[PDB]
């Protein structure tokens, strides 16, 4: 089977700046590559076909080239839709196999996030159990901490973080901290609070409340 | 136009086989090929096989022994059935349709069939609201949204008011809890002045469980 | 990298 292999696994590019995919066969395959995006939950979708030839409906700023074994995919003045990764794909030698994929990330200026925090409901209540989010909305970059206290004592290892994929408009990110512990434990405690750490930040948001008031 | 439409996800234990079907509307299984790749963690983007306009298959070869694609020309319909699974045979399975009837260029694709290999049981999740308050509101912005909480196996599709709002949604990669169940939230941000005129109701479907809910999420 | 079921996307 022919081995390609694409580089560098990460590129990270600013908007309107030019960006090159590198993929390298195991062996001379001609011009028979083909490329594909993939977007967030998307399946993939055909760019290239034959190292340079266009496909109908993609914007022009997509081109490819080379041959042999040594092959490029380009995009001129790259947009936040290209939010994306990028595979290429040999057809020279049966079977076609694909190449493990770049990822391309959109730098942006600094964006503070937003922060939000969400008690148990009192349905979740009624099942034992008691979930506290804390909602960062639409920042960058996507380093952040989030510290949680319950009556001031520090909170460890009972959260779980999860971080969307970069807006494919604004470039942002948004993260999730969940808070889960038990109803007792929930009951036997007053002030919740997450505090949110961000270059963004000129000091540390924090978001609270009182189980009631 | 041409589309592909596969049947939808779900879990199938170890050793067991897996069984997607492929519909096609915009063209006809006489003129084209129809293949199957999929795409995992562990081998990303492989392709299986195909059945070609009249009737040939050819495998890949590791998957000739537990593969078989079979189609019904006059139902538009291909048959992908993979044998004996394991763990590792986790993957979005997908079926495509190339430019030209004999090429590999994949110009089709099917909105891929998310499987899991596992030999837990179905769990359909309970949906909390995360409510609106003076805790969720700057700037005359509201943020309110879902607990999508303890269901297997993935996915979960979440939209907003039946389609009608996507513009400020994030619905948030799913974590496996200790449990072994999944956990996601999906929140969205609104002008606090509409809440009281506009419902909010994020639509909740765990097609693997036919666990279809609507959760109406209100000021507390 | 690697390839993530939930997302469709790499995560390295």
């Amino acid at each position: 089977d022919i081995l390609l292999t694409q580089s560098p696994v990460i590129l990270s590019v600013s908007p309107g700046e030019r960006v090159s995919f590198s993929c390298r066969a195991s062996q001379s395959i001609g011009t028979n590559i083909h490329w594909y995006q993939q977007r967030t939950n998307g399946s993939p979708r055909l760019l290239i076909k034959y190292a340079s030839e266009s496909i109908s409906g993609i914007p022009s700023r997509f081109s490819g080239s080379g041959s042999g074994t040594d092959f490029t995919l380009s995009i001129n003045s790259v947009e936040s839709e290209d939010i994306a990764d990028y595979y290429c794909q040999q057809n020279n030698n049966w079977p076609t196999t694909f190449g493990a994929g770049t990822k391309l990330e959109l730098k942006r200026t600094v964006a503070a996030p937003s922060v939000f925090i969400f008690p148990p409901s009192d349905e979740q209540l009624k099942s034992g159990t008691a979930s506290v989010v804390c909602l960062l909305n639409n920042f960058y970059p996507r380093e952040a901490k989030v510290q949680w206290k319950v009556d001031n004592a520090l909170q460890s290892g009972n959260s779980q973080e999860s971080v969307t994929e970069q807006d494919s408009k604004d470039s942002t990110y948004s993260l999730s901290s969940t808070l889960t512990l038990s109803k007792a434990d929930y009951e036997k405690h007053k002030v919740y609070a997450c505090e949110v750490t961000h270059q963004g930040l000129s000091s540390p948001v924090t978001k609270s409340f009182n189980r009631g008031e | 136009q041409v589309q592909l439409k596969q049947s939808g996800p779900g879990l199938v234990q170890p050793s067991q086989s897996l069984s997607i079907t492929c519909t096609v509307s915009g063209f006809s299984l006489t003129n084209y090929g129809v293949h199957w790749v999929r795409q995992s963690p562990g081998k990303g983007l492989e392709w299986l096989g195909v059945i070609w306009s009249g009737g040939n298959t050819d495998y890949n070869t590791p998957f000739t022994s537990r593969l078989s694609i079979n189609k019904d020309n006059s139902k538009s319909q291909v048959f992908f059935k993979m044998n004996s699974l394991q763990s590792n045979d986790t993957a979005i399975y997908y079926c495509a349709r190339a430019l030209t009837y004999y090429d590999y260029e994949f110009a089709y694709w099917g909105q891929g069939t998310l499987v899991t290999v596992s030999a837990a049981s179905t769990k359909g999740p309970s949906v909390f609201p995360l409510a609106p308050s003076s805790k969720s509101t700057s700037g005359g912005t509201a943020a309110l949204g879902c607990l999508v909480k303890d269901y297997f196996p993935e996915p979960v599709t979440v939209s907003w008011n039946s389609g009608a709002l996507t513009s400020g949604v994030h619905t948030f990669p799913a974590v496996l809890q200790s449990s072994g169940l999944y956990s996601l939230s999906s929140v969205v941000t609104v002008p606090s002045s509409s809440l009281g005129t506009q419902t909010y109701i994020c639509n909740v479907n765990h097609k693997p469980s036919n666990t279809k809910v609507d959760k109406r999420v209100e000021p507390k | 990298c690697q390839f993530d079921l939930s997302t469709r996307r790499l995560k390295c």
